[PDB]
């Protein structure tokens, strides 16, 4: 046992937003000196494709290289549950290595979106939680952001999408705001991404009462 | 219709008369 | 190459409540049918201990052989910083590889505890959540769970811990109820159990509020 | 005398425990020293 393989799926913005390039990375590590050439070899649905892109080999610091071969993909098949296979070939692997890869299976299930205030209790602090309930979606690729005038709010933190007992999933985002802006009723929103959608998008606002 | 995520286009898609769905326009992509 | 090592941490609920047993779980995974022989020596902080469960070897339908050792921790141990050392001979290893755990180092920090109601968009269903906001902890290991009149709710769940700005966690408990046990007027508690909680355990209830 | 807790006769000040659904979780006492609930070792491991 020389190398050793991984495959990287893309970016869930990536894979929802037509304008950004979704990308399928395969990574090779462990790769001898005595034995430096490498060769990939990928395939969509069992049909070979051939214009990934492969990195020159970087050096590691125990005496190893790494190579990386990136593929880009097409926002569809992704959606449409295509299968990304990637065959790594080394002259000291006692045969080619194969990983493949893909979305999860499943009818797409859109998610219910619902934000909710800044407990009671904490209109004590200087700084709110303003919440953002997300779930009952599927496949678990999502994307959430939050924003307010136009502009995006950057101090939130968002949750990795958890599996709920029917079989969906769920998450929360937490965006924290200064008190003062909330009692003003300035209006934010919490933007969702995700296949199911209509677009692939839906807004929610909130805002004092 | 199409949706917009801070300028940036998101998606579109406009409805197919045939099926009740609103299939991927890919000529306005 | 050879046997692997892997060596976990007790579960939250278990350093947290005294009545509960806290262990250590030292895994051993590629032993060979060759060298079935495995030897456990444990640390707690450099000095050493031998109370351990080896627990008879696995065969692993892979030709390998699987050991697990189990180390029973102590409270006082385990809250104080203190750190469990397993090292693993097998006659086959260059080394007897060694792992190390222990609880993160770092003032631990009371969490804040908010329950939030579902959401008025929400209640056009036939299940509502309610939600239990709980912010600002450290270390990251906390118990979350739901309960009503003194009976444990089961239809929840809750999200793993999340690291924040100024380097605390939170997280989000969410129970779904029937609306008409909401709308009743019932009263559901979250409790959380953490370090840096008075008596590492608190209780927020939450009901319908007009 | 402090927030919560039962009130000890002797040298010991006042004592404090939780429960969970019936089942023991922590006992501290207070220290009307640092003024600190300090985790009572005494009532937990007996
Ligand atoms: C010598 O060194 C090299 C290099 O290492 C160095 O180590 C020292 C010296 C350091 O100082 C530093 O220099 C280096 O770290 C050693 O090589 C390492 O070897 C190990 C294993 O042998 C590799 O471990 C795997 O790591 C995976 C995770 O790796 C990612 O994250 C780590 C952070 O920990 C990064 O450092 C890695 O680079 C990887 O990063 C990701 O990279 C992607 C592509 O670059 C990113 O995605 C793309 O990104 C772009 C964005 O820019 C686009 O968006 C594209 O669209 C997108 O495609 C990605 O975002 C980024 N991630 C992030 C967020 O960081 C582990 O996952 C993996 O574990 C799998 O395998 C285990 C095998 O038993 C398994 O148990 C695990 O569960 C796990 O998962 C599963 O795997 C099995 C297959 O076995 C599947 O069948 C399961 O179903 C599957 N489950 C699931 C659902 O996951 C490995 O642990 C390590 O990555 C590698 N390091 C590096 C840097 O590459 C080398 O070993 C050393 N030599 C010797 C002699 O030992
Ligand atoms: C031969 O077969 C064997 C047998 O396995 C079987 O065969 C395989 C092929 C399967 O197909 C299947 O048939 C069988 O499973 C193979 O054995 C496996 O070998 C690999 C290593 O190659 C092991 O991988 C590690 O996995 C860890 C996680 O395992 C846990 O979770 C899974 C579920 O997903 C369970 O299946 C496991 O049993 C583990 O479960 C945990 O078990 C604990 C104790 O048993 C529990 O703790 C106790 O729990 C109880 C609860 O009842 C109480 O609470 C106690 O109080 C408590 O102590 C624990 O709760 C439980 N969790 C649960 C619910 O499952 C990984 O954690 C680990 O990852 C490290 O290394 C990876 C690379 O090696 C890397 O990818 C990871 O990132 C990670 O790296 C560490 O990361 C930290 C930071 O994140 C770093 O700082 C560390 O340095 C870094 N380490 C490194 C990289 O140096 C392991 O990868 C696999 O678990 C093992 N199987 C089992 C079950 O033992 C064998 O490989 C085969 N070999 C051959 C010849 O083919």
């Amino acid at each position: 046992g020389g190398p050793s393989v991984f495959l990287f799926p893309p970016k869930p913005k990536d894979t929802l937003m037509i304008s950004r390039t979704p990308e399928v990375t395969c990574v090779v590590v462990d790769v001898s000196h005595e034995d430096p050439e490498v060769k990939f070899n990928w395939y969509v649905d069992g049909v070979e494709v051939h214009n990934a892109k492969t990195k020159p080999r970087e050096e590691q610091y125990n005496s190893t290289y790494r190579v990386v071969s990136v593929l880009t993909v097409l926002h569809q098949d992704w959606l449409n549950g295509k299968e990304y296979k990637c065959k790594v070939s080394n002259k000291a692997l006692p045969a080619p290595i194969e990983k493949t890869i893909s979305k999860a299976k499943g009818q797409p299930r859109e998610p219910q979106v619902y934000t909710l205030p800044p407990s009671r209790d904490e209109l004590t602090k200087n700084q709110v939680s303003l919440t953002c309930l997300v779930k009952g979606f599927y496949p678990s690729d999502i994307a959430v952001e939050w924003e307010s005038n136009g502009q995006p709010e950057n101090n939130y933190k968002t949750t990795p999408p958890v599996l709920d007992s029917d079989g969906s999933f769920f998450l929360y985002s937490k965006l924290t705001v200064d008190k003062s802006r909330w009692q003003q009723g300035n209006v934010f929103s919490c933007s969702v991404m995700h296949e199911a959608l209509h677009n692939h998008y839906t807004q929610k606002s909130l805002s004092l009462s | 219709d199409a949706a917009w995520h801070l300028g940036e286009l998101v998606w579109a898609t406009y409805y197919d008369p045939e099926t009740g769905t609103w299939e991927p326009d890919w000529q306005r992509m």
